[PDB]
């Protein structure tokens, strides 16, 4: 319909989102004012400042050829021809508007490699220079923003969100970055939509309606949609509906998506590229005069949809846009910079291919973009227009032609209006004192976190959430992780080690084992021998009773005879498992005969007879009763083995120990029915006592039958259970065995002890 | 103004290099007559053919829009321009390009604005990537369908180690890339090296390709993709470097079967094997083209220049009658690539007459859908065309709209000398080859072959050459291994010897101990004199049994004795003999008792001669034990305790045979034997030797007392004697069982010492406490 074209001794032509995407109908849609026109009378007025700068390129009078995108790729395609219909030749896009027409157009230019330098596409897509090797851009990469969202997440702690983004570059570019710079802070993406390009009121609703799926997830990141300056307006609905905004940079302090729509919560946190206003643009945008802007061809009727009389009517456009109250749009700055950058390059190529002239020629005009792209854009150094000396704006480009990567972060506030809270720069800082997240006095800081981060003794349990949401449980004591999702474990024996990689064979309980406990229980033993032994050493010298010699020798020797097999058994011990120890120690627990018995049994055989008699029949005697009790519990060894060196329990698993149990009361089973006839006797001999010998001995002989018997059968109430426990196991075994066998010692030998140790002449 | 219009409903677009390039700032030069108008007809030829067909748009006029490239990509896209600035005609979708240096600037401008090109010449992959050029198609095939047809005639010669050659540019860097990638993935070749013809070679280079060649000269097969002169230069290298019938060759249509070549080099280049395009004249074309004079093709702008070049005349060099013919006022031939252009424009007809029955449905003309008639429905509509072409061959695109490959087979062959290519066969996307009719310079019709390795022999190892799966070290099998896969071999545990070839194991001879042998005889022999040698002892004690000389004696004590010595011989030769349990059942206990029983018999006796000494130190009395009874009970005590021990013993050692391979066993199996013994342990001899000897220790504490005892006990110098004698006997033995148990000959050492240690006690205590009397008993029974 309309095109906006000037004279110029050079011509650098433009395009920009003027109207607005209109209906379905091959139209245009109403003005966009603030991405619009503005932004196009930016372009004008830095024309002007830059044909009356006495510096750049003074000689020429700069002209551009200006084109309304209306927001429709295939409008601004065809539009976009007048650049090359020539091959009016025109020397450099400025501009084309949003990403998927400078996009488009970016793709468009190809053909002749026509340069291109934007404001406002921002998508990572262009910055593969295989595809468009002349374009270059005033803005930052897109991922910068996808950086800023996911630190902006993790600084709230927020690891579990949503995400709406559109079909279109700006979508799926900003989209995959944000989800890799999420999966890097560990942030769990909830969900994500895609909005297509002309979406429905009743679609932007089901996004809500998605949105609202899981609201513990309080924060919902846009991606500019296709525009969210228009499209958000139908999305931040207060029909029930709420969230905590993060909004790319297609919102930004504007007014436009909240009048109205009051989903757009007070906290919603907006991403907009860093900028200053300019009071010089500023100027002469508000000072334009309806009546005398002809070289826009759209102002009037901007006016008449901004102010309500007509161009048409009469007495209109006695107001002014300095008369009522505006803002400048965030993005100016940069296009200004477009517009200075496109004449930078052309101005060093005018002077490369022509220094002593006023004008490129006409063989010349056609500026291969390539050529100029790389030898020409890519060097520009100029300030930024009208820049205040506190920032550091300029029209430098980066190796791709990027632009400078610094965010300004405004929050929207009621009293409704927007406020810069912080900003980003390859790092987020804020100021949250400003944030209606800040010390929270109407209940808890915003929910958008799906499980606590887990423990290193915990395993991924219970919640897959909506996803990546795992709660984590402790292993238990015995068990290990090699896993994040599952303990692992190992056999008895074996315990988890500190790293929780894997298991240790467990210590043995160990104590008084290589120090083995036995030999002071034996040596005690063997005092009571050794106290015999120098009492016999001399003993018919002090207690006469010379049947000593023979008698007392051999009667002695009877009982020590028990007393050894008893202990020394018995301290085949614990102490190294398995072993020359597991065979002959326990054997049933038949070391009471050793003592006891075999002691009884012979002294009884022998007074029976004296009341065949020889100190050999006392020998012969004992050993042919120790052979007997010795061989058949030795003999259950012709079906069993040492065995059983490991074991613990279940509930410690604190230590390995090695206990054999080798079918033991099967093992029993070599004496089970016959000992109580050994206690019959006994009973018997106890009441055989006819003739009472020196010092009346048949009294003690009777007298150790009936305490012996009790100190013997007193550890059977102690062992029974407890001998499976190291400490109690260990002590009343030791002293047991001492014990009990001193008793059967002390009660027939104290007598010969004491007589000749205390009175010697006895 | 410089362009053809056919006027239409539907407006084709279309390109030729009508003209090649001009000089000097002009974009065009002389007409291209083949590439350019020749196609350029072609073009109208199957348009106005389409026009006609009662099939394809159906009363619906296909005009087009016709452009000459002039070989320039910045004049070809300067016009392209026209058919949206248009956007005049509406010019829905688009032919040709002609060949990849122009058709990337049409396929990068149509599809700016979602219209499809099909392109008749352009062949390079960089145009199936449709990341850039979405929008493209052709309809004829890229170069990587030689790759295939490379990979798969490699296949088919059964070659495995090869190295691949080309020059350097995207021709060669395509063929050689797509060629060993596609070997890798098609597998059962490997690549021996890869080498590149730089685009400027050096002098010499050739001659170092050839030796870098034969650094790998197993690898005798050269696959080439390289251009006409380095195949020549890679050939006068071969004939310089003498290679002649040792290289192969196969390569690229860049070969084709051209001469050129291989001229002065047909040695070197016979047997060689080429890819050529498949094509063929359309023969409606010549029928058509050929009849045409100035007036009968006026629409073409061109024709006129065609006429000038075509018969050397001039119209306004010779001024020119205006009636000359072409094919016979000049020479005329059909560009082999007429073929796609009318293919190209039929597949662009077909896939208009899609979207016409979809959103035009048996409806004349154009429904509104069809105003926009939107390209990007054109192009799968494109994509997805399937129909017999010009040729018969149909006409398919791929997803990146590459046409099917096809390809004719050739291989160089001197026929009689003559420099020939003759077809083998062809390749329509898989082969069909008459090997058999092939011929190869260093074998005739034989088929050589460019591999690896030789296989291994059964027995042998084929073990993978690291990164090469096709190749492999042959690696023999050692040992006491055998076979268990063509690159594994494993242990028999063993009593069991490999075979011959070392592909299974079979068993280990064994053997006894026959009574042939020297460990055989000795032992044998001995037993047989020990019981006739005791026999004569024991008939003089029996058949005088109540005489002065034998009751004097002891007689009770020697019978025992006379009885073990008789009774441990008759079995002696048995423990050596065949195992079984009639030998199993005496092992070392049977003769190892009657051994001890005599040394117990013999302490018997010697207690009774000095224990009236010993005794001494516990008693003053009469010996103890005199009676005979009494005697015999002592005698029968110190044995009894013996047939205990070998109770026991029994049980805890089995009466079973064994063999034991480990007693004659090597490290080669094909040399060892194995053994045939009763199964008995070593502790048997604690079981014997640790009471008897003690017997013997016994023995000896007494008889060595002799210095003091009174004369009528003289009998005990020969039981002292007997036992000294056999004590140095068992000292021998343990240096000769144990002492020897670090060789393989234990075997017989060890049973021969045995059974021989126990004919030597029973034939030493006959020697000297019997025999010296058994003269006087046999003669003199009072004395
Ligand atoms: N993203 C757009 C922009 O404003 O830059 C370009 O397409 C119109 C696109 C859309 O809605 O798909 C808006």
């Amino acid at each position: 319909k309309k095109v906006l074209t000037l004279e110029g001794d050079l011509v650098l032509g433009g395009l920009f989102p003027v109207h607005q995407k209109g209906g379905p109908a091959e139209d245009c849609g109403p003005v966009n004012e603030h991405r619009g026109i503005q932004r196009l009378e930016a372009m004008l007025f830095a024309l002007d400042r830059i044909n009356r700068d006495p510096h750049l390129l003074p000689g020429v009078r700069l002209g551009a050829h200006i084109l309304d995108s209306c927001s429709k790729d295939t409008h601004a395609l065809e539009q976009a021809l007048d650049f090359v219909r020539a091959s009016t030749a025109i020397t450099g896009v400025i501009g084309g508007s949003y990403s998927d027409v400078s996009i488009q157009v970016a793709n468009l230019l190809r053909l002749f490699q026509i340069p291109q330098i934007s404001y406002a596409s921002t998508s990572a897509k262009l910055s593969d220079k295989s595809r468009y090797d002349y374009f270059a851009r005033t803005v930052p990469p897109d991922f910068f923003q996808a950086k800023a969202m996911a630190e902006i997440l993790r600084f709230f702690n927020w690891t579990y969100v949503s995400t709406v983004a559109s079909e279109g570059d700006y979508g799926e570019t900003g989209i995959e970055a944000f989800e890799l710079e999420a999966r890097a802070r560990n942030i769990c993406v909830a969900t994500s939509e895609k909005v297509g390009r002309a979406m429905s009121r009743a679609a932007f609703e089901g996004v809500v309606r998605a949105l609202l799926q899981k609201p513990s997830a309080r924060v919902a990141v846009l991606f500019t949609r296709s525009e969210d300056a228009r499209e958000l307006l139908a999305a931040s609905q207060r029909l029930n509906a709420s969230f905590t905004w993060v909004a790319s940079d297609g919102w930004g302090a504007l007014e436009s998506v909240v009048a109205g729509s009051e989903g757009a919560a007070e906290g919603a946190i907006t991403i907009e590229l860093a900028s200053y206003p300019i009071s010089d643009f500023a100027s002469y945008f508000q000072s334009l005069d309806p009546w005398n802007n002809s070289r826009n061809p759209w102002f009037r009727e901007f006016w008449e949809q901004r102010f309500r009389c007509s161009f048409r009517q009469r007495d209109c456009a006695a107001h002014s846009l300095r008369a009522v109250p505006f803002e400048q749009e965030s993005k100016i700055m940069f296009v200004v910079n477009a517009v200075y950058a496109m004449a930078h390059a052309l101005h060093n190529m005018h002077r490369a291919l022509c220094p002593n002239t006023t004008r490129l020629c006409d063989a010349m005009r056609p500026v291969n973009g390539r050529r100029l792209y790389k030898d020409f854009v890519l060097n520009v150094k100029f300030d930024a227009p009208f820049r205040p000396a506190d920032t550091h704006n300029e029209v430098r480009f980066d190796r791709f032609g990027d632009g400078i990567g610094r965010y300004n972060i405004f929050t929207y506030l009621r009293a409704y209006r927007y406020q810069k809270v912080g900003y980003w720069a390859e790092g987020l800082t804020l100021d949250t004192s400003l944030i209606p997240w800040a010390s929270p006095s109407a209940g808890p800081l915003p929910a958008s976190r799906c499980s606590e981060p887990c423990l290193q003794n915990e395993v991924k349990s219970v919640q897959p959430g909506e996803v990546c949401c795992w709660l984590c449980i402790p292993c238990q004591p015995y068990e290990y992780r090699l896993d994040e999702f599952t303990c692992a474990d190992c056999g008895l024996g074996y315990w988890p080690n500190a790293s929780l990689t894997g298991c240790f064979e467990l210590p043995q309980e160990y104590i008084r084992w290589g120090d083995a406990w036995a030999v002071g229980p034996v040596t005690i033993a063997c005092l009571g021998a050794l106290a015999t032994l120098f009492v016999l050493g001399v003993f018919v010298r002090h207690n006469a009773t010379p049947v000593v010699k023979a008698s007392g020798r051999e009667l002695c020797y009877i009982l020590l005879g028990g007393v050894f097999l008893c202990y020394c058994m018995t301290f085949i011990f614990i102490a190294k498992p398995s072993t020359a120890v597991c065979t002959l120690r326990r054997l049933g627990l038949g070391t009471a005969f050793s003592v006891c018995y075999s002691a009884l049994l012979t002294k009884t055989n022998r007074i029976a007879r004296i009341f065949f008699i020889s100190p050999a029949s006392q020998v012969a005697i004992c050993l042919a009763l120790i052979s007997g009790q010795l061989l058949i519990v030795v003999a259950w060894l012709v079906v069993e083995a040492p065995g059983t060196g490991k074991e613990t329990a279940p509930e410690r698993r604190e230590v390995v120990t090695l206990r054999c149990n080798h079918r033991d009361a099967s093992m029993l089973g070599s004496l089970a029915y016959n000992v109580l006839l050994i206690a019959l006797c006994t009973l018997y001999a106890f009441k055989t006592r006819k003739c009472p010998e020196n010092f009346n001995e048949a009294k003690f002989i009777g007298f150790t039958m009936y305490t012996t018997c009790i100190i013997w059968l007193a550890f059977l109430p102690i062992f029974y259970v407890t001998s499976s426990d190291y400490r109690v196991q260990t002590t009343t075994m030791c002293v047991s065995v001492s014990l009990s066998g001193s008793v059967v010692l002390g009660c027939l030998f104290a007598p010969k002890l004491h007589i000749i140790l205390f009175q010697p002449q006895k | 103004m410089n362009s053809i219009r056919i006027d239409g409903d539907i407006t084709l677009g279309g390109l030729f290099p009508v003209h090649g390039r001009g000089s000097e700032g002009k974009p065009c030069g002389e007409l291209k007559k083949e590439k350019g108008i020749h196609r350029l007809e072609a073009m109208l030829f199957a348009l106005d053919r389409i026009n006609n067909d009662p099939d394809l748009l159906p009363n619906i006029t296909l005009g087009a829009r016709i452009l000459d490239t002039c070989s320039r990509d910045t004049h070809a896209l300067e016009q392209s321009l026209t058919f949206v600035q248009a956007l005049p005609e509406r010019v829905v979708g688009v032919i040709g390009a002609s060949g990849s240096s122009v058709s990337i600037m049409v396929a990068n401008i149509l599809r700016l604005f979602k219209i499809p090109q099909i392109s008749y010449a352009s062949t390079a992959p960089d145009l199936s990537d449709n990341s850039r050029y979405d929008f493209f198609s052709r309809v004829v095939p890229s170069d990587t369908y030689q790759a295939q047809a490379m990979v798969d005639i490699v296949r088919a010669l059964k070659w495995n180690y090869v190295s691949t050659v080309a020059s350097e540019g995207s021709y060669g860097e395509s063929g050689v890339e797509a060629f060993i990638q596609k070997s890798r993935e098609d597998g059962g070749v490997c690549i021996a090296q890869s080498v590149k013809i730089p685009r400027e070679p050096k002098a010499g280079e050739f001659d170092k390709i050839i030796r870098r060649l034969l650094e790998t000269s197993n690898a005798r097969a050269v696959i080439i993709f390289a251009n006409e002169d380095d195949i020549r230069r890679v050939l006068e290298a071969a004939r310089r470097a003498n290679q002649t019938g040792h290289f192969f060759w196969m390569g690229s249509d860049s070969w084709g079967s051209k001469i050129a070549p291989v001229l002065h080099l047909e040695e070197v280049a016979e047997g060689a094997v080429t890819i050529l395009p498949k094509r063929m004249s359309v023969r409606g074309f010549d029928r058509y083209f050929s009849s045409r004079t100035l007036d009968n093709n006026r629409r073409n702008i061109w024709f006129a220049e065609f006429w000038e070049d075509n018969f050397h005349c001039k119209l306004s060099v010779k001024k020119c009658t205006n009636r000359e013919r072409i094919g016979q006022d000049s020479a005329y031939e059909q560009e082999g690539k007429v073929q796609f252009v009318i293919d190209a424009v039929y597949a662009m007809g077909h896939a208009l007459h899609a979207m016409h029955r979809d959103l035009c449905p048996g409806r004349v003309g154009l429904c509104p859908r069809m105003d926009p008639v939107d390209g990007t429905q054109l192009l799968k509509y494109i994509r997805n065309v399937n129909f017999s072409g010009i040729a018969g061959n149909p006409v398919t695109f791929n997803e990146n709209g590459d046409a099917p490959g096809r390809y004719d087979i050739y291989q160089y062959q001197l026929r009689n000398d003559s420099a020939e290519y003759k077809v083998i066969g062809s390749w329509t996307d898989h082969l069909h080859l008459r090997i058999e009719r092939m011929h190869w310079p260093g074998s005739g019709q034989q088929l050589p072959r460019s591999i690896c390795s030789l296989p291994c022999q059964p027995g042998e190892r084929k073990k993978t050459v690291k990164g090469m799966p096709c190749c492999w070290h042959c690696e023999p099998c050692t040992g006491y291994q055998y076979q268990v896969d063509r690159y594994t071999c494993k242990t028999c545990p063993y009593d069991m010897r490999p075979t011959e070839n070392r592909t299974g194991c079979r068993p280990i001879p064994i053997i006894k101990l026959e009574w042939g042998s020297p460990w055989a005889v000795l032992p044998l022999f001995l037993a047989v004199v020990g019981i006739a040698a005791t026999l004569f002892v024991v008939i003089t004690f029996v058949r005088y049994n109540d005489t002065p000389i034998v009751k004097a004696s002891g007689r009770e004590l020697s019978y025992v004795l006379l009885a073990g010595i008789f009774l441990c011989y008759a079995t002696t030769f048995l423990m050596i003999a065949e195992p079984d349990l009639g030998t199993c059942s005496l092992r070392r206990i049977f003769l190892g008792l009657g051994m001890s029983i005599s040394y117990a018999a013999l302490l018997t006796k010697t207690n009774r001669i000095y224990r009236i000494f010993e005794q001494g130190k516990r008693s003053v009395s009469a010996p103890r034990f005199i009676s005979p009874a009494s005697q015999l009970a002592i005698t029968f005590s110190l044995i009894s305790l013996q047939l205990l021990g070998i109770c026991v013993w029994f049980v805890v050692d089995p009466s079973h045979s064994v063999v034991d391979f480990q007693d004659q066993r090597t490290l080669d199996p094909r040399f060892a034997r194995g053994v045939l013994k009763c199964d008995i342990s070593d502790l048997s001899l604690i079981c014997l030797l640790g009471y008897s000897m003690l017997l013997m220790v016994t023995c000896t504490v007494y008889a060595i007392k002799t210095r003091g005892v009174p004369e009528t006990f003289n009998e005990a110098k020969p039981i002292g004697f007997t036992m000294y004698t056999t004590c140095i006997v068992w000292l021998a033995f343990i240096p000769i069982f144990f002492g020897t148990s670090q060789s393989a000959d234990k075997l017989y050492i060890q049973t021969t010492t045995l059974t021989v240690s126990v004919s030597l006690s029973a034939s030493v205590s006959l020697g000297m406490l019997y025999m010296p009397k058994v003269y006087i008993i046999l003669f003199h029974p009072e004395q």
